[PDB]
RNA sequence: AUUUAUAUACUUCGGCUACGUGUUC
RNA sequence: ACGAGAACACGUAUGCCGAAGUAUAUAAAU
């Protein structure tokens, strides 16, 4: 959808990266999505497991968590909309749609990883 | 003319990796998506294993070319011979029972081991994420022995049986050499499927 | 061994390619005026004409039966202007390259030979079986023998190989082009063989006689 | 004079690769661009396992000439005393079922899983990927049967039936012994599509 | 034509095959030419009507002979596998004279 | 169109191959690509599948990480230009011109590693 | 609590439609 | 009352045979 693409555009500014954000203050959120990627890509059926419901809460838990030890992670949190896509993904119960957003994800994180320092 | 039908289950003692497919994942069904050993595997580390466990010279290291048994059992026919594989063996199944046991122990499928790359001198690390069939895990495998010549079931399953013994005193699949790769055979059952040839005295540890 | 006439399958059951026939036509285009005009208006006289007759016909009557000792080829109707032999496909094409260069040779270059060669399966009517630089330096000796020794020294490449060469090159489109280039990439010949084959399929003229040595091939 | 019609399925038990385009491709169907199992294929390996289950010799094997009941039943037609084909294989083309369920459940048609090759002497490996049918999928296949004579139906049709037994425990396409290509037959369908000839007394299991 | 055309199939595939030698084990390829599966031919049948009291039974036969050809083969290697036809869009139409052929059927 | 074959040529310079790039180092690339292949080609219309083209997406993802983690490839990714084709092919929706690039691709890949150390 | 993120080698090698048979009574 | 009339380029046989997705480099420093 590349909208993240523009919007890390919009983000490299006069040089920092979302004003002071690194790709290493990212390492518990890749690590918790790519977790979940797995468990999730193990399963069959699309209808989301009710577990699963849970570790989604629980990784919007390590969202709010972040935001509040970093300013810059605070920021980027809010501006690029993980918040309602994650509420949207929990409010659906649907499994390709939560592969589409592990994507989105680390679309951001690989086009950040090459607009850097 | 007869055929006779090898079965048991290989339970899974270290990791397992067998990764023919490639962060680097293993070779996996895609009717149920559960990971199974190519018989490739299975045919290839006991052929290598039982050749060299009897002779090998450089020579014979050359061009594939083995020992009489070996090329028997296993099958050439190149060196303008005739010689057909006397055993078929088959790809391995995740068994049910185990589906079953992880489904209601909620064990996963497959761990995911961590690795690194210290650099000598330098101290500075290369990370590694590596995946792998979990310990304890059990599949099932058949082998069809076919029957050409009377006279040679008795030696042919002795020498089966020391590719078994040697094979599970020996590592299967990739990186072997790090702790991954044992198994270990059991609840093998020899019948007759075809035929009028006989199947009790014949047993395989 | 055998000193009895034989059948026609005796030159069709040759194994040196396909199973068939080759036969060959030819007349003298400039016959007409040459008994007609001559030699123009200082030696058109009888005994000049007589003499140039007789050599022609010494040519067609002898020398042939001379040159054709080392081909499988059988004369048919030999004499006046027309020359028809019949027998393997290969030995007729080589037979009639080396009759027109010897002809050539006695008529010192003045006169020349219009031919036609086809290829027939074995025991068909012979009544209707009836019914040269360019094709010597370019096709036989140059693309010919580069096609001969590459396929020599690589295996494998039989005629589904030369078919699939002959599927991409008939059909005249660029996709071919790309697929042969990915074909020659493919294929274990040495580069020059392979650079070389390339290049001539982009020519028309040299793709043209690329594909008539190749089938020669078969 | 009659025919009887045979119909069935073969559900692919591991990965079947018939591969006659030859990277390594399979044969497709230029109308759907669908993996196919040629008739052909199916009946020669009918016809090898069942000469070799009955009489193969040296001199038999000289000349493609074989016991009096498989040449009878897949015609010979070459010297002498020549006995016209009373059984025709067709075609096996990928279901329309299969298709519904790699539809709804998005399943590759065709995995590629690699293999290797360690040559002895130098250890160095050598990669290459073959193409193969996904494992559960399921072939339409039908066979039609001539009765050129009255008597013989019931042997014929109990060679038919130790044909297919055997041909259940061997394999398809190529690399059967390393694994690749097993099938098993199932639903089973035996009926006088022309003539006057009962059939409810024949089965093939 | 049209169908092929638009979607982009070639008209004729070619099959690969080989033969088994006994003893040997040895086997040596082969070609073969194949009509794409699902072409449509165009056919016609002329029938001349000489005596009245024979065109039922005639046309009974014809069926007959349809009806094993359909469950039959045409063109080469048909124990093998290929030619087998299937016949569709038929109609009789009388073109000369006046005899009705409307209650005659070919399946 | 064989200008890769003449870019590659101009890309020997005195030996290295653009510059530190080896083979191994594209072993993602054709990965991706070819796994692209077989979905593509076991499609029937050329007007191309919507998840193919989040698909396109995804490859697009891979190569700007890739360009971001080596220097040799982030000169080879922007010399020959795929970003531009890429682009095209994502606003054009044609599976034909698809397998093009394919073969533009396997094309660059066959000539460099003819064209090696 | 602070930097990596799979790395270089090999991406199918060997060995390439035979017979009844063409035509007439 | 057409150099016409009868006439299945047809019958037997496969993509097989052998090949292990390998072989190296500790999730570390303050
Ligand atoms: N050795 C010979 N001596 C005298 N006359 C000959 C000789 N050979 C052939 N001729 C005559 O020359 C004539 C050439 O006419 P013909 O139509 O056969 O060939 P042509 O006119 O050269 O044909 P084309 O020009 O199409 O090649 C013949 O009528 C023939 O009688």
């Amino acid at each position: 959808m590349t909208f993240a693409h523009e919007v890390v555009k919009s983000n490299v500014k006069n040089q920092v990266l979302f004003n002071g954000l690194t790709t290493s203050k990212l390492r518990n959120l890749m690590e918790q999505v790519n977790r979940l990627y797995t468990i999730a890509f193990n399963s069959n059926e699309d209808q989301l497991n009710e577990e699963f419901i849970d570790e989604l809460e629980y990784l919007k838990i390590k969202f709010y968590y972040e935001a509040g030890r970093e300013k810059s992670v605070d920021e980027f949190l809010k501006k690029t909309l993980m918040f309602p896509i994650i509420d949207r993904v929990i409010k659906k119960e649907s499994k390709k749609f939560f592969l589409d957003y592990c994507k989105y994800f680390e679309a951001l994180v690989a086009y950040a990883k090459y607009y850097q320092k | 003319y007869s055929k006779i039908k090898i079965s048991g289950t290989i339970e899974v003692v270290t990791g397992l990796h067998i990764g023919g497919g490639g962060d680097s994942p293993v070779v996996r069904d895609l009717q149920t998506k559960l990971p199974i050993i190519p018989g490739s595997s299975i045919k290839g580390k006991m052929r290598n294993l039982l050749a060299k466990h009897f002779g090998l010279k450089m020579k014979q290291e050359s061009h594939n070319q083995d020992d009489e048994r070996v090329l028997r059992l296993f099958g050439s026919s190149e060196k303008g011979n005739i010689q057909r594989a006397r055993l078929q063996i088959s790809d391995a199944f995740f068994s049910e029972k185990t589906k079953e046991h992880f489904a209601q122990n909620d064990i996963a499928y497959t761990e995911t081991k961590f690795e690194n790359t210290i650099n000598r001198l330098t101290a500075v690390a290369n990370p590694r994420q590596i995946e792998r069939v979990t310990r304890g895990s059990e599949f099932d495998f058949v082998f069809i022995y076919n029957v050409d010549e009377e006279s040679q079931v008795e030696d042919d399953f002795e020498n089966i049986e020391k590719a078994i013994h040697l094979l599970e005193n020996d590592y299967l699949g990739g990186g072997g050499t790090r702790g991954n790769g044992r198994i270990q055979f059991k609840d093998t059952n020899i019948e007759t499927v075809v035929g009028e040839y006989d199947s009790t005295n014949l047993k395989i540890k | 061994q055998d000193m009895r006439e034989k059948g026609i399958g005796s030159y069709v059951d040759r194994e040196e390619g396909v199973k068939r026939l080759g036969v060959v036509r030819a007349d003298i285009d400039n016959l007409g005026a040459t008994f007609i005009s001559g030699i123009p208006e200082k030696y058109n006289s009888i005994s000049r004409t007589a003499t140039l007759s007789r050599q022609l016909s010494l040519f067609f009557k002898y020398e042939l039966n001379h040159l054709l000792e080392n081909y499988q080829i059988t004369a048919i109707y030999s004499g006046g202007d027309d020359l028809f032999l019949i027998g393997a496909w290969d030995d007729i094409i080589e037979a009639s390259i080396y009759i027109n260069d010897k002809f050539k040779e006695f008529t010192l270059d003045k006169l020349t030979l219009s031919a036609g060669v086809g290829m027939f399966s074995g025991k068909y009517p012979v009544s209707k079986m009836a019914f040269w630089d360019e094709f010597k330096k370019n096709i036989l000796e140059e693309k010919l023998l580069v096609l001969q020794q590459g396929f020599s020294q690589t295996d494998e490449h039989g005629k589904a190989f030369i078919y699939k060469m002959l599927a991409l090159l008939r059909n005249n489109e660029a996709i071919n082009i790309a697929r042969l280039a990915y074909l020659l990439a493919r294929s274990k010949m040495n580069e020059d063989f392979t650079s070389k084959i390339f290049n001539w399929a982009q020519n028309d003229k040299d793709k043209n006689q690329l594909i008539t040595a190749l089938e020669y091939y078969i």
